């Protein structure tokens, strides 16, 4: 259609595009977190739909992953994917076969995530920040994930409304 | 400051048409999807048609199929519903209903209107009618034909007003809502459980599934116990 892009939002590449109902962002099925449910009726992205719903970090953490806060993680790994630093962080770490608290990456998360794995939002954001923690410990590497990490830190902040 | 007014209801031969509009005001209307919901005197809620983004996105009940067109005039603010070849079936009260796309609930209802005439998902909702005490625990329960995921609100009607949100999301309890009220379940079994009832919580209650279209359950009437 006229109103909607022809490359997938998160990877900029063509092929089997979703359009959203409202916005002109498109998604390949499982580019889109949770994945594409061209079933519905209608289809809308999380981006529109979290931009209309409607305190203490410790408190957010503790709270058990229900509906609202499954769709919140799912919201912030979505950005995550969208940074272009998401593709360094995406599968195994480069380290892992070298001859460090436990090897963690993108695409690990997003299969929990998507399982419903996380009974809290902690064990989502714990992984999140693993991943930071684990690369900070190795080699020769710059800002590498400096943007991944304080978005996501910003984002978090944003859609839990955490303490200013 | 949100209002949603109903218009165009009246007396219709038999076969003849008849254009409901709704009049949408204190809301970005164009952000928002539109729903109609009708209501027979004396009967449950039935889900007829729902317009979001354009004509691209129209859906209808298998009962009004090819029978009725519903629209949007965004620059208005102003829903429509074109209706053709009238049965008495289609005699009932037609709400005017906001569906936030969050996760897909109606949390804004116009007072209605009545029309007068001369393989979906079902919803089975157990009991079909309660006796119970003020101060009792009370649990209605809802089944699915299939699973909806965690697609599932619960809404209170009383006598002479339009239907109010409780819960969406299955587990959410919508602002403003007493703590009382909770709704628990995600797959085919959901359940609505008051802690301690309240005089002002005797009512009918329907559960309703948002996964795939909108079918309410049959209702559940809460009525007070003999002294
Ligand atoms: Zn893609
Ligand atoms: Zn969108």
């Amino acid at each position: 259609s006229m109103r909607n892009l022809d490359e997938c939002e998160v990877c900029r590449d063509g092929g089997e595009l979703f359009c959203c109902d409202t916005c002109s962002r498109v998604f390949h099925e499982d580019c889109h977190i949770p994945p594409v449910e061209a079933e519905r009726t209608p289809w809308n992205c999380i981006f529109c739909r979290m931009k209309e719903s409607p305190c203490q970090e410790s408190e957010v953490l503790e709270r058990q992953m229900c509906p609202e806060e499954q769709l919140k993680c799912e919201f912030l790994l979505l950005k995550v994917y969208c940074c272009s630093e998401s593709s360094f962080f995406a599968k195994i770490p480069y380290y892992y076969y070298i001859r460090l608290k436990e090897p963690m990456w993108l695409d690990k998360i997003k299969k929990r995530l998507n399982e419903h794995g996380y009974p809290q939002v902690e064990g989502f954001v714990q992984d999140m920040r693993l991943i930071f923690q684990n690369h900070r410990a190795s080699y020769d590497f710059g800002q590498m994930g400096f943007r991944l990490e304080a978005e996501f830190e910003k984002n978090f902040k944003e859609v839990f409304a955490i303490q200013e | 400051e949100v209002q949603l007014l109903e218009s165009g209801g009246g007396l219709v031969q038999p076969g003849g048409s008849l254009r409901l509009s709704c009049a949408a005001s204190g809301f970005t209307f164009y952000g928002s999807g539109m729903g109609w919901v009708r209501q027979a005197p004396g009967k449950g809620l039935e889900w007829v048609s729902s317009i979001y983004s354009g004509s691209g996105s129209t859906y209808y009940a298998d009962s009004v199929k090819g029978r009725f067109t519903i629209s949007r005039d965004n620059s208005k603010n102003t829903l429509y519903l074109q209706m053709n070849s009238l049965r008495a079936e289609d005699t009932a009260v037609y709400y005017c209903a906001r569906t936030s796309i969050y996760y897909y609930y109606m949390d804004y209802w116009g007072q209605g209107t009545l029309v007068t005439v001369s393989s979906d998902i079902q919803m089975t909702q157990s009991p079909s009618s309660l006796s119970a005490s003020v101060g009792d625990r009370v649990t209605i329960t809802c089944r699915a034909s299939q699973s909806i995921s965690s697609y599932l609100n619960w809404y209170q009607q009383k006598p002479g007003k339009a239907p109010k949100l409780l819960i969406y999301a299955a587990s959410s309890l919508q602002s403003g809502v007493p703590s009382r009220f909770s709704g628990s379940g995600s797959g085919t079994d959901f359940t609505l459980t008051i802690s301690s009832l309240q005089p002002e919580d005797f009512a009918t209650y329907y559960c309703q599934q948002s996964s795939s279209l909108f079918t309410f359950g049959q209702g559940t009437k809460l009525e007070i116990k003999r002294t």
